[PDB]
């Protein structure tokens, strides 16, 4: 569930 | 403020600049893995791109990291089917999944559960086809489905979570603004106006149909591990069983 | 024919045909299980079913179309249309879905089916959506019929592109009413376009809940939990789940 | 078979 919120700040 | 002080143009063009990229496949004959292969590496590629698109969607930036993850996380796989669809109008009875994987359905479907999924994306690209759907008409469409989405699936209850939905609630509003003056300019009547609004909303249960049925086939390959879903792929796949 | 009604002609047909509200066979001299709860609603919508054939042969347009054609739209959208109902009828009930008069509840009563409160909460989500919004009978009503005569018509020799024809120039109609309506409730033309972008968009979620409805159904089928009517089995074979 | 939907269409 982290890497897309990953990807959104980067 | 920044999304909503937009005119329609400026709404237009942000999302045009905003689109991404086409990407290639891999450049002999297919097999069931080699094809969901080139198929699952290639979303995973456009899903990275995706993000960035989402980003420059007015509105989008303005809301939480948590709803910005859970419109994608609903949204993404009927994102790629519309970008799919428009990409493949010109093309009739094929699907330009790249510019270099232009698929018949009289392509001996070697994935199985795949062939009603290809049909209906079909009937979907003839319909825009049948109606001329444009361009401008196209950004529109698909930042409505991104910020729609998701929008009744957020069951949190507080002022920080309403404040949050009609702001949502009032972008889309902006979208239905910048749909029907794009109609307007085309010099379509006020009658000509809502029905093609209609039409082109309706499509959009479709696609969402779409997308229901092909993450149910995506959840059964993975259960079989003759293809390698990528990491990002099983997380968003991983979303809609959660 | 359905093209020559004017819009109040199409609202007072719509609103004639509408079908009963059904009472639930519930037994309060017993707790429910799964197996119970699951038994009361397949008999309601099994009854339900019945009712909604003879209020499809009375929305305009669909009696023209040829009985594999309207077999399809009413497979595709049944669940969809059931689904609607319900939430219309909870709308005045928050945090309740009142199934019959007889069986309204709450969340946490059908979490004794397994799988069953994720749809509950949509379907609560869709009936606030509704109540916010203020939707109107006469409203509810044409978006029950654009269900019926769009959620299969994607999916449809030369008899056959002049019946998807007529499909899209009723549904032309029924927009022609909604707006109509809106105009006649005193809205602003912004408003008008934005509300019927609004209502249209709900569709895109009573597609999924319908999609989750059918494989929790199919689960429930496979599982042996409760038995089905032939003719349930048959809707639910249409959705050919796996 | 007949199916049931296309005979309850036809009452
Ligand atoms: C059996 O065929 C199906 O699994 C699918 C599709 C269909 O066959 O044609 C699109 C479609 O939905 C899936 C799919 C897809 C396949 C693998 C993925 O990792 C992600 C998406 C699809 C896909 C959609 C768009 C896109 O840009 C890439 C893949
Ligand atoms: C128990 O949780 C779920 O399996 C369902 C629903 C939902 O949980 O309602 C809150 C809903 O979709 C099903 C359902 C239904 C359940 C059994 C059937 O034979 C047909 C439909 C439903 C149904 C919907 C409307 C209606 O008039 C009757 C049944």
């Amino acid at each position: 569930h982290k890497i897309l919120h990953r990807l959104l700040q980067d | 403020s920044l999304a909503l002080s937009l005119t329609a143009d400026q709404m237009v063009s942000a999302l045009l600049d905003a689109e991404p990229p086409i990407l290639y496949s891999e450049y002999r004959p297919f097999s069931e893995a080699s094809m969901m292969g080139l198929l699952t590496n290639l979303a995973d590629r456009e899903l990275v791109h995706m993000i960035n698109w989402a980003k420059r969607v007015p509105g989008f930036v303005d809301l939480t990291l948590h709803d910005q993850v859970h419109l994608l996380e609903c949204a993404w796989l009927e994102i790629l089917m519309i970008g799919l669809v428009w990409r493949s109008m010109e093309h009739p009875g094929k699907l330009l999944f790249a510019p270099n994987l232009l698929l018949d359905r009289n392509q001996g479907k070697c994935v199985e559960g795949m062939v009603e999924i290809f049909d209906m994306l079909l009937a979907t690209s003839s319909r825009f086809r049948m109606m001329n759907l444009q361009g401008e008409e196209f950004v529109c469409l698909k930042s409505i489905i991104l910020l729609n989405s998701g929008v009744y699936t957020f069951l949190s209850s507080t002022l920080k979570s309403l404040e949050e939905k009609d702001h949502i609630h009032r972008v889309l509003d902006k979208i239905t603004d910048t749909l029907i003056h794009l109609m307007a300019k085309a010099g379509l009547t006020l009658q000509q106006q809502h029905q093609r609004l209609a039409q082109l909303l309706l499509i959009l249960s479709h696609i969402r149909h779409m997308s229901n049925k092909g993450m149910e086939h995506l959840y059964s390959m993975k259960c079989k591990n003759v293809v390698p879903l990528s990491d990002l792929l099983l997380e968003m796949l991983d979303a809609h069983r959660l």
